[PDB]
């Protein structure tokens, strides 16, 4: 069965620049190649069919070229909404097959995170648990470290983090950090603090709050 | 309108078998083929098989073990996929797609998240995330909602029934002790809240439960 | 009108039917066979057209048992209809010459 | 004459795991590939014909896939009775030829 090779697996372009995705078939397939776009948590979306034919509703920015074994998907001046995974698919021979995919990544200007600390809700407290949530939003690059301190002392247990892929709205990244404690464990402590250390600042950005 | 409708999720116990559905709408021709594609988290698209409803014939990906069985119902315009004797290897999002016999997938379904686990279904707990009384605000304010203790994935979080999309971040769920947890944030002009309501709508397909949670300042 | 014309016309209409049916059936028979190229309808209609005329470029052809059978039906329908038009013309020319003589 | 390459020459799998044998042809041969099993001191036994067609009497565990130049023989959950040498054979062009063989080891 025809093998579709997509390399590189990840592509980094500056905003507005011209980018090109490559798809190589293990044998000649004419122009029987199609391209799909799949954003984070979204379903695939037909971009270009038969190597170069446009689809209605798709930005003019997108174009495709090639025939035989080598194919290219081009975007004239990429923007944030183009951040996604790209797949090629051939229909020349049975069975249809998909390339492994290329992730489009954009390189924007540095951005310090917007930190926000949140005390456990009341509806939750009355339930026997307590989660202090912190959001480190819209920063770039994505490399970032979050630290917790309870009454001044660094805390580690009960901390679960989560990072978002690059944002299709502004090419930034965001992360949430959640410190979960028991209602009681939460009662015998005064202030909770979230500290963010990011490339954009030599000093940690912090947000605190006292349980009173 | 949505051309292909699929159930948001399906929980299955190891060794059991579940049947996925794909209800089609829009123009239907005798030359339509319905395809099924399997995508595991962090991985690519893997073709599973196809079926031509007008005739009832189906074909399958030979390269992989045959876990599926495809059938169609012309009267209800529904294509079905029966997966059998499953394992955690079969946990993934399964998409259906329509091809007009011309080689490309014109449209896809939203996909059904299938999870193979001996665990149990559990709706999420949705709590408000309002700033601490001592938190100062700029021209924008950040709020959110904590969704924890649910299983299996996924959950769909929207703000003000979708009328508010800009300034949103729903973080990937973190799995801990057979239970998932995630939070979603939203940023609006600080001057516009709480004068203008803000609510998070959390849907959990697996247990058929949708719940709203208005976000108001702390007493 | 005269029989031959009725037979010639009929085996045009029938041919067009075989081209469409032969095109739909070849895709049905060929999908599922690794390596097959006669798997989408547009090119399959082109395939049938070049088969019925007996030109056969070799750009597309069936590799399965059923696809091949369909191919034989398409071939016979095309050849048969062309042999019926030639026979109808001969009848028109012959009957017409009997006059000029 | 078509050269059939079987690599690796030896394959080691844990009991119950899924194993895959590979056969590569020196030119395109469609699906004209066949697989044989030969146990110690036994004669060859037809397992799969025409790249993916099943034979009667052969466990459902055995399956084949591929077309063109690359072919695979797969066994879903191998067991002890599958310990043997495996050979591919093509019939696309004369003369018929055999791959060099892969030994299944558990
Ligand atoms: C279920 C019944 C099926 C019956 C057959 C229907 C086939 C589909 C319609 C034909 C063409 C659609 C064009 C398209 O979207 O494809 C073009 C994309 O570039 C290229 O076309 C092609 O290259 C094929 C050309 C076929 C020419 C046939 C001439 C016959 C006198
Ligand atoms: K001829
Ligand atoms: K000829
Ligand atoms: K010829
Ligand atoms: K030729
Ligand atoms: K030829």
């Amino acid at each position: 069965d025809i093998l579709l090779t997509q390399s590189p697996a990840i592509l980094s372009v500056s905003p507005g620049e011209r980018v090109s995705f490559s798809c190589r078939a293990s044998q000649s397939i004419g122009t029987d190649i199609h391209w799909y776009q799949q954003r984070t948590n979204g379903s695939p979306r037909l971009l270009i069919k038969y190597a170069s034919e446009s689809i209605s509703g798709i930005p003019s920015r997108f174009s495709g070229s090639g025939s035989g074994t080598d194919f290219t998907l081009s975007i004239n001046s990429v923007e944030s909404e183009d951040i996604a995974n790209y797949y090629c698919q051939q229909s020349n021979r049975w069975p249809f097959t998909f390339g492994s995919g290329t992730k489009l990544e954009i390189k924007r200007a540095d951005a310090a995170p917007t930190v926000s600390i949140f005390p456990p809700s009341s509806e939750q407290l009355t339930s026997g648990g307590a989660s202090v949530v912190c959001f480190l939003n819209n920063f770039y690059p994505k490399d970032i470290n979050v630290k917790w301190k309870i009454d001044g002392s660094e805390r580690q247990n009960g901390v679960l983090n989560s990072w978002t892929d690059q944002d299709s709205k502004d090419s930034t990244y965001s992360m949430s950090s959640t410190l979960t404690l028991t209602k009681d464990e939460y009662e015998r402590h005064n202030s909770y603090t979230c500290e963010a250390t990011h490339k954009t600042s030599t000093s940690p950005i912090v947000k605190s709050f006292n349980r009173n | 309108q949505v051309q292909l409708q699929q159930p948001g999720a399906e929980l299955v116990k190891p060794g059991a078998s579940v049947k996925l559905s794909c209800k089609a709408s829009g123009y239907t021709f005798t030359s339509d083929w319905i395809h099924w594609v399997k995508q595991r988290p962090g991985h690519g698209l893997e073709w599973i098989g196809e079926i031509i409803p007008s005739y009832g014939r189906a074909n399958y990906n030979e390269k992989i073990q045959k876990k599926a069985t495809l059938t169609a119902d012309k009267s209800s315009s529904t294509a079905f996929m029966q997966l059998s004797s499953l394992t955690s290897e079969d946990s993934a999002v399964y998409y259906c797609a329509r091809e007009r016999g011309d080689g490309y997938f014109a449209v896809w379904g939203a996909g059904t998240t299938v999870t193979v686990s001996s665990a149990k279904t559990t709706p999420p707990s949705v709590y408000p995330l309002a700033p601490g009384s001592a938190a100062q605000t700029n021209s924008m304010v950040t709020l959110g909602c904590l969704v924890k203790g649910y299983f299996p994935e996924p959950v769909t979080v929207t703000w003000n029934s979708g009328s508010l999309s800009s300034g949103v971040h729903t973080f990937p769920a973190v799995l801990q002790s057979d239970l998932y947890t995630l939070s979603s944030s939203v940023t609006v002009p600080s001057s516009s809240w709480p004068s203008e309501t803000v609510t998070c709508n959390v849907a959990h397909p697996a247990s058929s439960t949708k719940v709203d949670k208005k976000i108001v300042p702390r007493d | 009108s005269a029989l031959h014309w009725r037979a010639a016309g009929a085996a045009t209409v029938l041919l067009v039917i075989v081209l469409l049916a032969g095109s739909y059936l070849a895709v049905l028979a060929e999908r599922g066979a690794p390596g097959a190229q006669l798997i989408t309808y547009p090119r399959a209609l082109w395939w049938a057209c070049e088969t019925a005329t007996t030109v056969x470029y070799g750009d597309l052809y069936p590799v399965t048992l059923w696809g091949r059978l369909v191919a034989v039906v398409v071939m016979v329908a095309g050849i048969t209809s062309f042999g019926l038009v030639t026979a109808a013309l001969a009848t028109w020319f012959v009957g017409r010459e009997q006059e000029r003589r």
